[PDB]
């Protein structure tokens, strides 16, 4: 798949991510905070289409993630993140995707997620956080 | 809160 | 160098 | 003066700043690093003209700021920072401005300028710095 | 306050 | 159970644990380096006994935990940590316990573990991490 | 002099320093605190005799230093910290020492002093400090 | 390496 890395920011405002119900996780794009000011994070696209968009608009700067979680499986011979699910101070939105796999799950005690990374072929690959204080 | 923080030094000047 | 790092945790998904 | 605050980024690609060498240093603005990209700051102007005008680029990400020193003084009866000096660890460019009244300098053993905020009436009132890894 | 702060991911197991 | 919390130091040099092949993780005690000296950590220990000891001795300061997996379950009613391994840069300690449950898994880009907080009964029931640079 | 490097630490509990007013800073020793307990740092000497012990014992946690300022100089043609003055959010503790010679400060708007290195000879040759949040 | 950093600023006094 292709690689991004986003780097980190100052906060998260808005997620738009994309799932098929049947394969795992398509499209995936943030709109950071930086210093206060909305950053329209670059869209990580699929190599594919047929995936269904989903908003996550947060509350910022007082609703922020406190736990992300999701499931990691085998689609077409190829280890991808079939589902995520991310968890606030305020709400739970998802789980999106299949939930079916290995799960994986990040709870943070103290810190912000304030960044992404990862790669997306027809799915996505993998995915990393950026965490600070 | 879901601000990010970092250390700063200062201010140096008018009071 | 000059380039500010930060924590990193991760990856989650194909190896 | 007029606050202004601009934030952490990822590092410091240009300065540009003026000066008078009767008075003190006059205009503020920075070129930061965003994640590998060049971020272009709000220009912070005084609230006067006549100032010389000069332009601190940076050899990013080879070159960084390892020092910052100046003097702080009274002019018109404002305490003001009339002088300004950046040492990186390639060159050093300045003092701007004028070399009078009391010292400080901020010394960097480890770690990085990735911010700056202060206020700007006719003259840099004061500023401040971010400091991160 | 005057203690100082760093990042903690948890907990793992009981909820 | 009771809750220990160990605060963050300099590094890990030495991790103590122990475990039994048929409940979950008991005993549980880190020796830190601070500032370059060893720090001998609190013994957090099981209410019971019966459990088989584990020394993992980490060749600090080039070797480091880059990996923490595990499984949580079900004993006796309650949920525990079952299982624990340990992924440095040079080797692979581990599993030790019950592999069953649900696992879990935290990778590290860029960061050390420096740090442990968590609650021990018969078992360990829960632990934390202190992440930094 | 001989170099010394206290490390960092959770915070600042109590500076134990001895000054000359005619020289300049002699001895320096601090007591850190780890996690929630004091911690007695190596008592830093200088080669001679005949200062002025002076105790500053901070209100941990509530009080902590916002700023250390002080005068660096020429003594027996040495360059060295002739004062010190810590200030913290409740009480200012000095000037310590000889006032006299190039002025420096250090004002911290987000963060904490963690940690002390520098050289001590006949008197204090200089000195660093860690910052952290 | 698997020793924590923090930032430091200084020195002040001799060079
Ligand atoms: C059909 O394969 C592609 O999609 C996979 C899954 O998300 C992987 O991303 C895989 O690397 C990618 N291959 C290329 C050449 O981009
Ligand atoms: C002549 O005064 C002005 O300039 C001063 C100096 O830089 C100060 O910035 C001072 O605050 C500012 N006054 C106002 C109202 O902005
Ligand atoms: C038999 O129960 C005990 O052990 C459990 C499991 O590790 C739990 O730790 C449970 O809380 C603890 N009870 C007390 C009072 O500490
Ligand atoms: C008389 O000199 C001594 O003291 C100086 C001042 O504090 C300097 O510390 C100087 O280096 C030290 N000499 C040695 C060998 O440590």
């Amino acid at each position: 798949g292709k690689a991004f890395d986003d780097g980190a920011f100052t906060g998260i405002r808005e997620i738009n991510l994309s799932y098929n119900k049947e394969t795992a996780i398509g499209d995936f794009q943030v709109v950071y905070d930086l210093n206060g000011s909305p950053y329209v994070g670059q869209n990580h696209k699929s190599f594919i289409t047929g995936f269904t968009p989903v908003k996550i608009s947060l509350d910022f700067p007082s609703e922020y993630i406190m736990e992300v979680s999701g499931y990691t499986g085998n689609v077409s011979g190829y280890v991808v993140v079939r589902s995520l699910t991310f968890k606030t101070n305020k709400k739970t939105y998802g789980p999106y995707g299949v939930t079916s796999g290995t799960p994986f799950n990040l709870p943070i005690e103290n810190g912000l997620i304030v960044g992404f990374k990862g790669s997306i072929g027809y799915w996505l690959d993998y995915f990393s956080m950026y965490l600070s204080l | 809160s879901g601000k990010s923080q970092t250390v700063i030094v200062g201010p140096w000047g008018a009071k």
